[PDB]
């Protein structure tokens, strides 16, 4: 129709990586083609920007390639860094309405951080005596690894999360699981989702 | 002295 | 719908042979604003041409006036070429000193 | 006697460009005073009138903000009849206004006016009651609903009842030896030679002001009326107007045709006919 | 540099509505739009100087004023299920192609009563023992239970100052009860830290979860404490 079409919904990709953004139009009468970013908390903020006459626009790792013929253009991020995980809206442009910007619906990107040393583990955490609930920790996986919810809707689970440790130059993805019910235990907690099989249990 | 319209069409 | 120029050629004070004049140039009752007006001599365009800023009458159509001073001879043939959007070719009016 | 003020606005749309050519045109008693203009080297309001020089530049600066900030709402505006009407940026269109108040013989308010226009032909139009408005077109009716909800009415209506009022009762105290002025015309009938035993017989009109006038051709006493040649009230460029009536009449009965001229600032209706030299 | 507070908004059905937006750039142009999950902001309308526009599909549904250039606000008149969407703020310096200098943004949430809205149940759980001895460091985990609406702000703080460092946070809270509507949701927080620094008793740790619900000027009637805007917070220091 006469909007603006972004692709893909969302996108995974690893540390390092060349991340290809995608972004078409039908409207010939844009011609200003502006990047917004926006991480969690926080409002969309200009990136990069591109004209109908230019083809080709770079911003240090930041690449716009446009092609006016095929009314296509797409961001490109040749090194990825866990930094810009963030959701990037690709805006048009007319000079009938040029204070106006035509927004397309985004890309959710999520770069994959790359662990150096993995060493996956579930560990139990000893209670505050001020809940009834058990928290278990499923931390220092490798990003491939994909966390999946119980099958008990008693037992709550949370996905995946990264936390970057720069005074160490250490990044580790971490998942919790809680139960106030007795039958639940560290060693079944993590049953439902595809754990690697060198996953170190204490005794 | 002219005036100033308020909101657009 | 877009309406068409009322042309009309004519001089300031009644034309005498010597005695120096204006000839005047008024269309009015046009829509769209953009007109060309060029005042001829002889089939020859005048450079001396000046003309009255854009105005609108009270139907909302568009009305300027094109003058030039010009001394009225007895040989010399004056006209008015007009071009607007409602035409397919630039519209020629003759001069008449009894009209 | 009676008075008026009037803001003749024009925005028209320039394919491949941001902004319109805005065209702001102040009138007092129908005649200019003051003009805006965005295709002029350095775009401001400019006195029309010698006696509106009299204002400091602190006025024309205020004027030229109003100027540059309507040259935007007109913009905007453009941009929106575009989509109502489903139309083309590609394409030329033109936005008018007529804004002002006409004053009575006392100096006071007679009627508030407030009408637009797109394409030539009538869009929205504030009513006398200056509370209510009247929407032609489906599309004006969107305008109309924008407008009462944001309340753009009572705004209108504070301008023209007050500040519309208030500066026309200065500007008239400023220039009022040359504001109040009827010139009376000058007829003449003129002999042309026509066809067979038949003339012409042209009665002209020249030298008065306003424009406002009647030429009139009668025989014994009635009026002829779908054989009288007239033409169209033109000015002549000094700030007076021309007109003049024609009729084909047979040679020798000539003297029974009489011309009438109709015009303020005339005691009574001029009466002629054509003088043998 | 553009302003947005609050964060979260919480309204009933048919009340009236008004978000404020700051810039204090000397901005000519101040736009509103409407943000919905997985879909492109939708223009509501701008103001440029003191010229409103609105855009003709959302008129009805908005309203704006603007009594300085610093200040412009959005009204709605009757909240309904509909407007519960993110307005973000935007402000450019002129009426064209230049850069729009977006607000943090307004999430607003608006049922048909505030029956439901509860505090969280914030609770701070030391390091294992065991992650302590297979690896260097220690994971401090926080848990806010039992809170609605989805309106919440994490923030940890070691020795009274807050912390950035080793903290992973989850961007969206999980629901307690996913079957049925109306249900209460829950977060986790993860600060990983060194050994040495849980082992030593000197070092403090305190979870602060920000909750964003009922007013000063909002209705109750309940026998339930008012689910007010309050900090709900747990400490813990260590164990050598």
């Amino acid at each position: 129709q006469q909007q603006v079409r972004q692709s893909p919904q969302s996108l995974t990709v690893w540390e390092g990586e060349t991340a290809i953004l995608n972004c078409s139009y039908e409207d010939s009468t844009f011609n200003y083609f502006p990047w917004y970013q926006q991480f969690p908390g926080e409002g969309p903020a200009l990136l990069i920007s591109i004209r109908s006459v230019s083809d080709k626009k770079e911003d240090g790792r930041f690449t716009i390639f446009f092609n006016k013929r095929e009314k296509k253009l797409s961001l490109h991020i040749t090194d990825s860094q866990p930094g810009d995980s963030a959701t990037y809206f690709c805006a048009a442009s007319e000079t009938s309405g040029s204070w106006q910007l035509i927004f397309g619906s985004g890309t959710t990107v999520s770069v994959s951080p790359n662990i150096q040393n993995p060493d996956p583990a579930v560990y139990q955490l000893r209670d505050s005596k001020s809940s009834d609930k058990s928290v278990c920790l499923f931390t220092d996986f490798d990003s491939q690894t994909n966390v999946s919810q119980s099958k008990d809707s008693d037992v709550y689970i949370t996905d995946k999360c990264v936390l970057d440790m720069r005074s160490m130059d250490f990044k580790s993805n971490s998942a919790v699981a809680w139960s106030n019910k007795s039958d639940f235990a560290c060693a079944n907690a993590f049953n439902n989702s595809i754990i690697p099989e060198d996953t170190f249990f204490p005794s | 002295a002219s005036n100033e319209n308020m909101e657009t069409m | 719908i877009q309406r068409t120029p009322k042309i009309q050629v004519y001089s300031r004070h009644p034309a005498e042979n010597g005695k120096s004049n204006f000839l005047n140039c008024y269309v009015s009752g046009f829509h769209p604003s953009d007109i060309e007006v060029d005042l001829l001599k002889n089939g020859e365009r005048i450079e001396k041409v000046e003309h009255s800023d854009l105005s609108f009458s009270k139907d909302w159509s568009f009305y300027l006036l094109y003058y030039t001073e010009f001394t009225p001879t007895e040989k010399d043939e004056y006209a008015c070429r007009v071009n607007h959007v409602t035409l397919s070719q630039p519209k020629i009016v003759k001069w008449d000193r009894d009209m | 006697g009676p008075h008026s003020m009037r803001y003749f606005e024009t925005a028209v749309s320039r394919p491949g460009l941001e902004e319109p050519r805005y065209i702001s045109v102040g009138y007092v008693d129908n005649k200019e005073f003051v003009r805006f203009d965005s295709d002029a080297e350095n775009p401001r309001y400019e006195p029309r009138a010698p006696w509106m020089e009299q204002e400091g530049p602190e006025y024309w600066e205020r004027e030229t903000q109003k100027a540059k900030g309507q040259e935007q709402w007109f913009r905007v505006s453009l941009r929106n009849l575009l989509g109502y009407y489903n139309q083309s940026a590609g394409g030329s269109h033109t936005l008018q206004q007529m804004s002002g108040c006409d004053l009575g013989s006392d100096w006071r308010l007679l009627r508030g006016y407030l009408q637009f226009a797109y394409e030539g032909r009538d869009y929205i139009a504030l009513n006398e009651d200056l509370k209510t408005w009247t929407a032609a077109d489906m599309a004006a009716q969107i305008t109309r609903r924008k407008w009462e909800q944001s309340g753009a009415a009572e705004h209108y209506k504070a301008y023209l009842e007050g500040e519309c009022v208030e500066w026309l009762h200065r500007y008239l105290k400023n220039g009022n030896a040359t504001l109040l002025r009827t010139d009376s015309p000058k007829a003449h009938v003129t002999h042309h030679p026509r066809s067979k035993g038949e003339v012409t017989l042209r009665c002209w009109a020249l030298g008065f002001y306003p424009a406002d006038i009647t030429l009139t051709w009668q025989l014994n006493g009635e009026e002829l009326t779908q054989d009288m040649e007239l033409v169209e009230t033109r000015p002549a460029g000094d700030g007076t107007f021309q007109k003049w009536a024609s009729v084909v009449v047979p040679l020798g009965k000539e003297q029974n045709y009489t011309c009438r001229v109709y015009h303020e600032g005339l005691p009574e209706p001029l009466t002629l006919r054509w003088e043998p030299p | 540099t553009v302003k947005q507070n609050p964060r979260y908004k919480l309204a009933r059905v048919g009340k009236p509505v008004n978000l404020i937006c700051s810039q204090t750039m000397n901005h000519d142009t101040m736009y509103w739009y409407q943000k919905k999950p997985n879909q492109a902001p939708k223009l509501l309308l701008f103001y440029y100087d003191k010229i409103l526009n609105r855009e003709a599909d959302t008129f009805e549904k908005f309203q704006s004023s603007r009594p300085n250039n610093s200040f412009c606000s959005l009204y709605i008149g009757s909240a309904g299920l509909e407007y519960s969407a993110m307005y973000l703020c935007a402000s450019s310096r002129d009426l064209g192609r230049d850069t729009q200098y977006f607000g943090p943004g307004t999430r607003l949430t608006v049922l048909e009563d505030l029956k439901n809205v509860f505090p969280p149940e914030v609770a701070v759980f030391e390091p294992s023992e065991a992650e302590i001895s297979h690896t260097q460091k220690a994971t401090l985990v926080c848990l806010a239970t039992g809170f609605y609406p989805d309106h919440v702000e994490l923030s940890w703080w070691v020795n009274g100052k807050e912390v950035h460092s080793g903290v992973c946070t989850d961007p969206q809270p999980l629901k307690e009860q996913p079957a049925l509507n109306d249900s209460r949701y829950a977060l986790s927080s993860r600060l990983r830290v060194s050994a040495t620094f849980w082992q030593n008793p000197r070092n403090h740790f305190r979870c602060q979860v920000q909750f964003y619900g009922l007013s000063e000027n909002d209705e109750w009637t309940q026998d339930r404490a008012k689910p007010v805007t309050q900090i709900v917070s747990a400490e813990a220091w260590g164990r050598a």
